[PDB]
DNA sequence: CAGTCAGTCAGTCAGTCAGTCAGTCAGTCAGTCAGTCAGTCAGTCAGTCAGTCAGTCAGT
DNA sequence: ACTGACTGACTGACTGACTGACTGACTGACTGACTGACTGACTGACTGACTGACTGACTG
């Protein structure tokens, strides 16, 4: 119609898009036979449930035609540009062709599969019976054909799908090959003139709610016809609905009443959460804005709180706006859809794939001495201390927990405090343990209150209601938890960490609460002495704020000395101008490790659970009564520390367990509690000079 | 033909045409702003294989050119604008879209603050400043449909307007968002090309220097429109130019009313421009012609200019070269290095100064406070948040949590100067720890856990513990806030009070003839030394700090207390400021000898 | 005579619940408005009569 | 054989009852509107608990 809603051309067609993209997904060979054949014969095989369609075939495509001849039809920046009519279309250019009967069903698999084959067994019985009846009264057979596939309503192929459908941005590396749909934006850089695109945010995920089903099409029963009529929902709130809609309740005097059913609907899952901005990436005087996401299907429970992430999605509008005086037509208020995620810091022990992996590990074990190399890695711009780096990769290691079949349990875990004071840098430590481990958080002294670090109780929007939002302390469990100025926390926080200190618990009896969270987590910390440093006239725990019970709840503790020695410093200044000189610092005859490379070494050597034996006891058993019997007969407050508490016979049985790891080889030999051993009495008693 | 218009339209358009082209810079604007979008798209389109649309004009001109169109504008503006909008669309369109205008002023005496501002000034052009409270989130609006039919494909179209667009007024008809044309067909729309305008509303309150002794405030609000957001942050002051609209019906249309008077006001567009504050907000706009950056590079390649510059800075303050040469050295800063896959490492320098009363110690702060740009000074207290947030926020459209920065993330690149350093308490000492090496301040309060940014620099002046005991028994607590605190500092300058007669000469016939180089130069040699260039350390300095890093070990371990590697740290950062005093590019000995003395005095 | 420990007030923080303001609503009732009608008024069309002319007959 | 006297037929003017348009009050109807509050979250003042800083008073 003309003069009312006009017209208007574009250059786009739908018209040979639809072809070409048939034409690739038949013959693409790169990836037995073709690749798709092999993936959607896997999915109508029901082992399967997602499709990840990139964008790096596509292009390829485009320059092997390119080059072959003839000239191919731009399609990367079709989808790019809108991206959201192409997965209705590129589905229905799916279902054409599909590898069907390749496998019998199981009686035991499912019911969302028994019920998709009813329909089908159903729609082709309605189907054949038309084409019985029409046949027979006569009076090439397209046009009967195309007589009975328009007198029949039948179950439309919205209906029958199974799975789901994603796509996937393009990288950096393949742009650079052959010469944009990904390059990393923040969340002030996207401007009101991207809404229908595909982009890539970065940021942390704070505040991930639960995931709750969500209704999509509601299929009601009509008791007289025999009908079952359909409802789409696309809005927020819907209406139920009356008498009927059918084509024979319809044209009738006696309209028949429907209700609905639960096992004929069809459902997805649901989830939101929120971006904040990465807080590197901001100008000088702001604050990091938010941004909503949905998700939708498999892509669900990927998304943990408190991480860096990469979500790549397309960006739509929803309507609403705020008060009923402030708006002026037609404001909109948009959200991120969900693609596909990316995180940094890839998370152990997620992962099972080991042989390409070896060749990377593999280098690092025929690199010779791995042990000290990588002691030597962690945190290399500081110089001194190998003993404390030494220990500290006994923590990131850990293991091994054990439970007795009672069930009580044992850890399984370390616990490391550090002293001294002030230039022996050890807030750089801090920082790079709690950079190196994925699920660490460091937080200062004050700081978090009592009830920032334990749970607390909110009211939730949307998805509802009244979840337990956690602290810092639920936020990093199996991981590390560095702490800042021990000193200055308020009492009821020394409880909360002796609390964490017997495993799992936390209790909370306040105002809504009666219930026992769980925590896993290690405990680095870092006291400062008393006033000012180190005098030798005053005696230990004179200079240290804590109770010695604290002091044995750490099975190691360190003190870091500070005196003026004339050789260090020469060693020292040339250590540190050669780095303000340049910016890397090792030579004659050093490599760092690179941090990713560590942490797949790392998380490949928490799958061994090692296994002592009977020698180890005798030697186990025989130094613990050295030490037992020496730590007991100076009873003084002088220099000495006294008693030597079993937990560090529990402590020094875990730290050999801790090292027998690293062999990767369930052989606990007399080299591992010998180390352990020297790390114990090199560990403390360095105040001597 | 829309309405096929009058000629009155005709006069206007043909007039201010004639004066567009009878001064001929604006020309070359338009020309500049064409060129750069063309060749940024040239650069977009060739290798891989911006700016907006408005022109400044000044009200100097139109006063020597038409007293009719002058006194036109500033009456009646809805007559007024349109037209010349047209015009510069017909100019931009003919030398090679909306482009419209600035009106920068010099106003009519229309400089009225929003105490003053109603109701007789209502729909003319009102010029308003204040403080920007409470900024609103940026939502996005639609303009233009379009849609995909099926099956006959065709695109198809539809337009939508409303009452905050341009400056008339219209016959409104509202429009259905369509679906299912004539005939009947599912009409399945899009996006991408669908096309979206930003839009965002911020309310001003009047400024609290100028206010009344004590009453309430009261205030206006202001429509921004599409080039013009995210300006101006919460907390800024803001120049507004505008037309002062009042749209709506104010309860005239049905009867027995509620809401008893209607008429609600705003302010439309236009020319948002954030000024220059005592405390809050950047002043580096300052201009630099090349006149300025030749007498810069004439002054620039002598051998006294740390010693001119020295003595600069006190005009009226007798004595005290090395205070001086210690606060050049603090604005210039340092350079700051962050490594490849590490943490960074701090550039700049922390100067405590303590000593006797009446000793020019709080009238110092000022002048820095003055000359530097974004100063923030904090007396006193103090809690709660000054190094926090406080997160104090009861966000009316959804149940969220924001935060509302203190003092010490706000003054960021910049200096803090905080008096009676004694007075604070411990607990805020604990955030003083947080910021001053760490340069982070994290907060997980109830809350949201965040790490934000703050690298700021501190200048502290603190009273002795009793008396001006600051020579007499020991200098081992005669300060006595221990002892992390005195090694964060960098340098502790100790003033004393010591009785002469030629000192009471000296500074008396300078105290008299008070009574009865320069710094808008000097800034601008600052900020010009600031951006260009960095400098990089070369061999030639290493071994002088060296050397004297191991001396003042073995001998200022046998003399005093204390030292760390952070001297060594702090040897490097002066080496550097000195550096970049010259405006050279490498590192000689001259500046490990001049950084090496002020280390002397400051510390012997 | 100086350090310290414990008691003690004070400020600040989290929990508590009663007003408060915005959004929705159904019933009814009233205010206007349109459909009803009735009376008016001019135009118009069929019946009816009178005049005039052509046909026809009779008289010279 | 022609002319006047009479005669039917046509044709024009007169007569009135029908026909079509026009526009002021009367009343149902129908839809605003506001009164019927109701609901529900949210916000703002009240109040106790606690932890820190000050100072007497105790002890080396
Ligand atoms: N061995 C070392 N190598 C490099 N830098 C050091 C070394 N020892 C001390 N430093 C310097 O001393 C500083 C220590 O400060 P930091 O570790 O941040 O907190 P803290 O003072 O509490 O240890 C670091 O900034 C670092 O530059
Ligand atoms: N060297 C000096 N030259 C000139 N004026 C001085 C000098 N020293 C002190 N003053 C005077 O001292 C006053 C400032 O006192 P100040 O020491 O800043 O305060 P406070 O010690 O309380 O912080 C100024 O008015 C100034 O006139």
């Amino acid at each position: 119609m003309s003069a009312a809603l006009p017209s208007i051309q574009l250059p786009v067609d739908y018209n040979n898009l639809f072809n070409e993209i048939t034409d690739f997904l038949v013959t693409f060979k790169q990836d037995k036979g073709p690749k798709y054949m092999a993936m959607l014969q896997k999915v109508a095989n029901r082992e399967l449930n997602s499709v990840i369609i990139d964008l790096d075939d596509i292009l390829q495509y485009q320059n092997e035609k390119f080059l072959q001849g003839t000239q191919a039809d731009d399609l990367v920046s079709a989808i790019q540009q809108n991206a959201n009519h192409f997965t209705e279309l590129f589905c229905r250019a799916i279902d054409n062709n599909m590898p069907l009967p390749t496998k019998e069903i199981d009686y035991k698999d499912d019911v969302l599969d028994v019920i998709l084959n009813q329909r089908r067994l159903r729609n082709e019985r309605m189907l054949s019976d038309r084409t019985n009846e029409i046949r027979s009264e006569n009076l090439m057979n397209d046009a009967l054909r195309e007589v009975v596939e328009d007198e029949t309503e039948l179950f439309p192929p919205n209906l029958t799908r199974r799975y789901f459908l994603y796509f996937k941005p393009l990288s950096q590396n393949c742009a650079r090959r052959y010469r944009i749909s990904s390059k990393p934006l923040s969340v002030r850089q996207i401007k009101g003139d991207f809404l229908g695109q595909l982009i890539t945010v970065r940021g942390i995920i704070t505040r991930v709610s639960d995931v709750k089903p969500a209704v999509e099409v509601i299929a009601y029963t009509c008791d007289q016809c025999g009908y079952e009529v359909f409802q789409e929902v696309n809005s927020r709130t819907f209406t139920p609905l009356s008498e009927c809609t059918s084509e024979e309740c319809s044209q009738n005097q006696t309209k028949g009443q429907l209700f609905m059913s639960t096992r004929a609907s069809k459902f997805s899952a649901f989830q939101e959460c929120k971006i904040q901005e990465l807080s590197q990436q901001v100008p000088v005087g702001h604050i990091p804005r938010s941004l909503n996401i949905h998700v939708n299907g498999t892509l669900v429970r990927s998304l943990s709180p408190g991480d860096i992430v990469d979500v790549t999605g397309i960006f739509l509008p929803a309507p609403y706006t705020g008060f009923k005086a402030l708006k002026a037509g037609l404001l909109t208020e948009t959200y991120l859809e969900a693609q596909f995620v990316r995180q940094h810091k890839k998370k152990f022990a997620s992962f099972s794939l080991t042989s390409d992996v070896e060749e990377r590990v593999m280098e690092l074990i025929t690199s010779g001495d791995v042990y000290n190399r990588l002691a030597k890695s962690i945190a290399p711009e500081i110089y001194g201390n190998l003993d404390v780096k030494k220990a500290l990769l006994l923590l990131l290691v850990g293991g091994v927990d054990k439970r007795v079949g009672d069930g009580m349990k044992i850890r399984g875990d370390i616990n490391v405090c550090l002293m001294g004071d002030p230039g022996v840098a050890k807030s750089q430590l801090l920082k790079a343990i709690c950079k190196i481990s994925p699920r660490g958080v460091y937080t200062t002294g004050k700081g978090s209150s009592g009830v920032g670090l334990t749970a607390a109780v909110m009211k939730d929007p949307v998805t509802d209601e009244m979840i337990l939002e956690g602290g810092a302390l639920v936020l990093a469990d199996n991981g590390i938890c560095c702490i800042d100025e021990f000193d200055k926390m308020d009492e009821s926080d020394r409880t909360a960490i002796h609390e964490v200190m017997e495993q799992q618990t936390i209790s909370i009896s306040k105002a809504g609460i009666n219930t026992t969270l769980n925590a896993r987590t290690s405990i680095l910390a870092a006291a400062n002495p008393l006033y000012g440093r180190y005098n030798p006239r005053l005696s230990p725990l004179d200079n240290i704020n804590l109770p010695a019970a604290l002091l044995s709840r750490f099975d190691i503790l360190f003190l870091m000395l500070d005196i003026p020695s004339r050789d260090d410093d020469e060693k020292l200044a040339e250590h540190v101008t050669y780095v303000h000189m340049h910016n890397k610092q090792p030579d004659l005859d050093f490599t760092p490790v690179e941090p990713s490379k560590m942490r797949e070494y790392i998380a490949y050597a928490k799958t061994k659970r090692p296994v002592m034996s009977e020698a180890v006891n005798d030697y186990v058993v025989q130094a613990y009564i050295r030490l037992r019997q020496d730590s007991k007969r100076e009873m003084d407050s002088k220099f000495s520390f006294g008693q030597a508490t079993p937990r560090t016979l529990l402590g020094i049985i875990r730290l050999s367990q801790a090292l027998a790891k690293l062999r990767l080889a369930d052989m606990v030999d007399i080299d591992d509690v010998e180390e352990a051993l020297r790390l114990v009495r090199v560990s403390k008693e360095s105040l001597y000079q | 033909t829309f309405f096929a218009p009058d000629a009155v339209f005709g006069d206007r358009v043909r007039r201010f045409q004639e004066f567009l082209d009878t001064f001929t810079s604006y020309r070359d604007s338009v020309r500049s702003i064409q060129v750069y979008n063309s060749n940024n798209a040239a650069n977009y389109n060739d290798d891989q294989d911006i700016l907006p649309h408005r022109i400044i004009i000044s009200l100097d001109d139109l006063r020597e050119f038409d007293r009719s169109f002058w006194s036109g504008i500033l009456v009646e503006p809805a007559y007024f604008i349109p037209p010349a909008e047209k015009a510069l669309t017909d100019l931009a369109d003919s030398m090679d879209h909306p482009w419209k205008l600035s009106f920068k002023g010099s106003f009519g005496a229309h400089a009225l603050s929003p105490r003053t501002l109603t109701a007789q000034h209502l729909n003319k052009l009102v010029s308003v400043e204040g403080i920007v409270t409470k900024t609103s989130l940026v939502r996005p609006k639609l303009i233009r449909s379009v849609h995909y039919a099926a099956k006959t494909g065709r695109f198809h179209y539809r337009d939508y307007t409303d009452a905050t667009t341009t400056l008339t007024t219209r016959i409104p008809t509202p429009a259905i968002y369509p679906t299912e044309d004539t005939e009947g067909n599912k009409l399945t729309t899009e996006y991408g090309y669908s096309t979206f305008i930003d839009h965002q509303r911020i309310t001003v309150q009047e400024m609290p220097e100028m206010a009344p002794a004590g009453q309430l405030p009261r205030s206006i609000d202001v429509i921004l429109d599409d080039d013009l957001v995210d300006k101006t942050k919460p907390g800024d002051r803001v120049n507004v130019v505008g037309v002062f609209k009042s749209l709506g019906a104010g309860g005239m249309n049905q009867s027995n009313s509620n809401t008893l008077i209607g008429f609600k006001t705003l302010i439309l567009g236009n020319t948002v421009y954030p000024l220059h504050a005592r405390s809050t907000g950047v002043a580096a706009r300052q201009m630099l012609t090349d006149f300025d950056i030749r007498n810069i590079n004439k002054l620039s390649k002598k051998k006294d200019i740390f010693d001119i510059l020295s003595q600069s800075l006190a005009p009226s303050i007798y004595g005290h070269d090395h205070i001086k040469k210690a606060i050049l050295l603090m604005l210039m800063g340092g350079v700051e290095k962050n490594l490849e896959n590490g943490s960074h490492l701090r550039g700049d320098i922390n100067i405590l100064m303590v000593g006797d009363p009446s000793t020019a110690k709080s009238q110092l702060l000022r002048f820095v406070l003055n000359t530097a740009s974004l100063a923030i000074a904090t007396t006193g207290r103090g809690s709660s948040g000054v190094g926090l947030t406080a997160a104090v926020t009861t966000d009316r459209e959804t149940g969220e949590r924001r935060l509302e920065a203190g003092a010490m993330v706000l003054a960021d690149r910049g200096v803090v100067c905080i008096d009676e350093f004694d007075k604070m308490t411990d607990v805020d000492r604990v955030a003083i720890h947080e910021v001053m090496e760490q340069q982070t301040v994290t907060i997980a309060k109830a809350g949201i856990h965040t790490t934000l940014n703050a690298r700021c620099s501190v200048i502290a002046a603190a009273n002795p513990v009793f008396g001006q005991y600051d020579v007499n028994r020991d200098p081992h607590q005669n300060i006595a806030l221990p002892d992390s605190l005195l090694s964060r500092f960098d340098l502790l300058f100790v003033v004393t009070d010591d009785i002469n007669e030629i000192r009471d000469r000296s500074i008396s016939e300078h105290v008299l003839r008070t009574h009865r180089v320069t710094i808008p130069f000097l800034r601008k040699y600052v900020q010009y030394a600031k951006e260009r260039v960095i400098p990089q350390l070369t061999q030639e300095a290493i071994n002088v700090i060296v050397k004297n890093y191991t001396d003042l070990r073995n001998d200022d371990n046998t003399k005093k207390s204390p030292i760390t590697a952070r001297t060594l740290e702090t040897l490097i950062r002066l080496a550097t400021a000195h550096a970049k005093v010259r405006l050279s590019k490498t590192v000689n000995k001259v500046d490990a000898k001049v950084a090496a003395n002020l280390l002397r005095f400051a510390l012997l």
